[PDB]
Parts: structure tokens; sequence; C-alpha cells
């Protein structure tokens, strides 16, 4: 009923909620419609391979925050599941 | 002779061609992008409607409405063409000027929604244009309907059965809406009782939620690159009793294996075809299926994504 | 030493108000010389393959100090080491072994596993 270091983890949830900007989103998308942004090298940027990052920390940070029984904590939890769905919403079904 | 009443009436019959130089000549690729709209959703935009005339549901005055970024808009806009309904399709506005024109050419009103929220909020405009007056509005919902795996059961499935002489031994197919999976197993399995078929549903391994269905695992999709499968989600037109086995393709064995699909054998082919050939060669590194008689689904073609990466080199 | 010096600028020359996240990141970080780039800027240009080569000696001191050195989420450098092609591996590629030996030392971890395989899957 205490937390830890759940607490750099909240933490992380809530400062990761600068990594949902449209763009980030919407980049994503697009790289799933095969049309990545283009370098001037040769080869692409890769905008779905951050997007894969993001789910992954906020993924990793809700699991640490799961079954902790305090209500901060479950505050965290439910905004980190909250931003998983706006990704996973954004994705579904897109394509076909 | 035979003279189509329309063009939804020539779906289907679409050739089973032998792969020479890929793989050990025992794959089989059915090249559904010989289609009036030129991609496997061709049969279900023809049933789906079909099916809605028989049910008595389509009338005098009633619209059509379906959320899609994919084939399926193309398909239902063919379709509606052809036998005189008035479609509208909801659709992220990520969705190209090209691909717009294509539709719009069709004759179908388009709705482009909000980019950010993705497929849910095409999902939801569709819902609200719907409740707007649900008498003149019908929803498709190609993710349910059994219509959709019902045209499979009926079309795709007798073709590769007779094609084949019943000697088909492997099914390979990406899923989607699973509905070419479902009805194409349920008619060799059910109708024809070859239950040693191995039915195979192809995913991408970056949201291999299938695999993860069968496992018990929770569910946790994510974004990929091998367009026309991989919803994120299991459909209820994905009858997970019938697959045998799930094969995750990665985004880059895709997009070499459906160039070599072009350059190899002269088939155009889109990253989704690509996958489900990679998972036939996947299966015969197996000696276990060495000999085995492999078709797999060849669901659209190169040439409709002429912009995209596919074409790199 | 930067990665304007590096590899100069690999962006599609255009205004900033044509440009991707990635592509005004880049913009933000190409005068930032390796030593003090940051943790987060560090794994991406690893994730966005940008110059590898010459990151690793930043990468091994990084983990030295903190194995599991990452922004947003514990471990993230070396699941971004996990995307290398070790083909990239021009005149480093003895010091990305020093890296290895120090991955292959451990105890917590989890999903994180398979990437410390995949690592050492790459030559």
């Amino acid at each position: 009923l205490n937390q830890k270091q759940e607490s750099a983890i909240k933490k992380i949830d809530n400062t990761i909620k600068n990594a949902l900007k449209d763009h980030d989103i919407i980049g994503t998308l697009k790289d799933m419609d095969g049309k990545p942004v283009p370098k001037e090298n040769g080869g692409y940027w890769d905008h779905m391979q951050e997007m894969q990052n993001t789910l992954r920390g906020l993924r990793n940070h809700a699991d640490t925050l799961k079954n902790v029984n305090n209500p901060e904590a479950q505050a965290a939890y439910g905004r980190a599941t909250d931003a998983i769905n706006k990704i996973e919403s954004a994705l579904k079904g897109y394509g076909i | 002779g035979k003279i189509f009443e329309d063009n939804s009436l020539t779906i289907g019959h679409t050739p089973l061609v032998r792969l020479n130089r890929i793989g050990n000549g025992r794959i089989l690729a059915k090249v559904e992008s010989r289609n009036p709209s030129f991609s496997v959703k061709c049969r279900i935009g023809a049933n789906m409607i079909w099916d809605a005339e028989k049910r008595g549901v389509l009338k005098p005055g009633v619209e059509l409405v379906e959320p899609t970024s994919g084939n399926t808009g193309i398909a239902l806009a063919y379709v509606a063409a052809a036998r005189g309904y008035k479609l509208t399709l909801t659709m992220p506005e990520t969705m190209s000027i090209e691909r717009r024109k294509l539709l719009k050419a069709l004759g179908a009103n388009l709705v482009l929604t909000e980019g950010a929220k993705g497929m849910k909020g095409a999902i939801q405009k569709a819902e609200e244009i719907v409740a707007s007056n649900p008498e003149k509005y019908l929803l498709l919902q190609q993710f349910s309907n059994p219509a959709n795996p019902e045209i499979h059961e009926k079309t795709t499935g007798p073709e590769i059965w007779e094609d084949t002489d019943g000697q088909v031994d492997v099914f390979i197919a990406g899923v989607g809406t699973g509905g070419t999976l479902t009805g194409v197993s349920r008619y060799i399995k059910g109708t024809k009782g070859k239950t040693d078929l191995i039915s195979v549903a192809v995913e991408p391994t970056d949201s291999p939620v299938i695999a993860q269905a069968l496992a018990g695992e929770e569910i946790k999709p994510g974004p990929h690159k091998i367009q026309g499968i991989g919803a994120g989600f299991i459909p209820a037109n994905l009858d997970l009793k019938l697959v045998d086995k799930v094969i995750g393709i990665t985004n880059e064995e895709a997009i070499s294996t459906a160039r070599r699909l072009m350059e190899e054998e002269g088939i155009l082919a889109g990253i989704s075809s690509g996958a489900a050939v990679a998972a036939a060669l996947k299966l015969q590194e197996d000696e276990s299926f060495t000999n085995k008689n492999i078709v797999v689904i060849l669901p659209s073609s190169g040439e409709r994504y002429l912009s995209t990466a596919l074409f790199a080199d | 030493i930067t990665l304007r010096k590096l590899i100069g600028n690999i962006n599609m020359t255009k205004e900033p108000e044509q440009q991707s996240p990635l592509e005004l990141w880049f913009e933000r970080i190409i005068d930032v010389p390796l030593e003090k780039l940051t943790v987060e800027d560090l794994c991406r240009a690893i994730r966005q393959n940008l110059c590898i080569d010459q990151l690793m000696p930043r990468v091994l001191e990084v983990l030295t100090k903190e194995p599991l050195a990452g922004e947003y989420y514990d471990g993230e450098l070396i699941a971004a080491l996990s995307t290398i092609k070790g083909e990239d591996l021009k005149d480093q590629k003895s010091t990305f072994t020093q890296i290895r030996q120090l991955i292959n030392q451990l105890e917590p971890s989890d999903i994180n596993d398979d990437l410390r395989k995949d690592i050492l899957k790459i030559n």
C-alpha cells in the first residue's frame, strides 16, 4: 500500500504523454501505408519504430503498476492504459 | 456462351500458378488480383451486397456505408457502381489523393476523418452516419458479416479443390478479416471432408495477435507494414477452431518476397502476397512439408502500391 | 565530433514547417557532439541507423555506469542495440564485442532477454 520506484515509473508514464503527438501517430500510419519519410542518403526514417518503442515503455510501466494496491498508482495505470488504448484504436483495422 | 449481366458477377475463377524459382516447385499461388477490382476483396464486395439484397434489407433508397482504408473500399465501390447503389466510405484522412481519386471515379462518396484518431475515428463516423437515419443507411461490417466467409466457401474453396483435384495438402492465407481462410477451410475440411488439410494463418511478427490468442496470452497489437492483414484483433470472421498453424512474417521478409514474385515469377505482388509466400517457404524448410502441395493466396497486385516503399531499387 | 561531421545533413531539404518529427529531431541533435547526447537521443539515433559505427564508444560508457540505461523504459539502450546490422560495424567492430561482454553478465531481465539474444546473433 506504499510506493518505492513505482514512483520512478509513474512519472515515466505521464511524461511519455509528450510522445503521443498527433504527428507521431500520423507518421506511424503512413509508415504502415508504405510511405515512410525518405532520407537523402537513401533509406527512410522509421516513425513506426518510435511508436513501437513508446508502446513498449507504456506497456512495461503499466505492468509495473498493475497490481499495486495504492490509489496514486492505480490512477497512473488508468492513464497508461488510456494511452495504450488511444494508440491501439488508431491502428486496429487499418489498411483492410 | 457466358455474358455477364454486370461486373460484380465476374468474380473468381482466378488462376493457380506454380512457383518455379521460389521454393521447390510445390507452391501454388492463387492470383486474386485477377478480379474485377483486382484484389481478393472483390469477392466479398459482391457477395456482401448480394446477401444484403437476398436478405431484403437493401431496398429502394437504402444506401451502403462501410469504414475501410483498404481493398474492401475499392471492392464495394465497383459493386455499388455496377448494381446502382449509393455508397459512402468512411476512412482516415491519411488516405492519399490518388486513392481518393480511384474511389470517386467509382462513384463512391468519401468522408474523411481526423487522422490521429485512425481507424476508430472512421468506424465511429460511419456509426454516427447510420445513427442519423438507420432506415436509410446499412452497414456492411466486413469483419463480422458471415457473408464474408460464405463467398469463399462457395467460390474460392471450390476453385482450389477443382484445380488441384483434391491434392492440396496445405492452405496458406494471410488474415485481415479472416474470411478467406475460414471459408476455404470450411469447404475443404467440412464439405469435402479432408480433415487432413493443414490450414495456415499468416500474420505480422510486429502485431501477432492470432498467435497470442491461441496461447491464451493477452492481445497486444502493434504497427506493421504488411498492408491488408494484421488487423490487431481476432475478427469474428476468423474461426480459430480451423487454424492449424500461424506463421508470423517480418516486414522485411514480406517486401523482398513480394519483389521476388515480381522479378522471378512475373507476378505483380503486394506486401501481403510476399508474406503469404514467405510463409510457404518457411514451411518448406521443415522436411515434413518437402513433398506436399502448398496452395497460397496472393491477395493483391503490386501496381496498386506503385507509390510505396515496395519499389525502392 | 558531431553527427553533422560524420554524415552531413541526410534530411531531404525542406522548410521546417514541412518536416516530420524525426526530420525535426535530427536537426536538433545534428550539431550535438556524441559525448553529450542524452540517453534518449542515443537510443533513437541507433534505432534510426545514424552512423551506429561511431556511436559504440558512447554506448560503451553509458552502460558501464548504468547497464539498463533508457529513457522510456529500463533496458532501452540494449533494445536499440538489438536493431544493429552487423555489417555496419566497420572500425568499431572491436568496441561492440566489448559491449556484448558487459551485456552477457546480468540477472534481471524479461522481454529484454530475447533482445540480448538478438544482439548475439549479429556479427
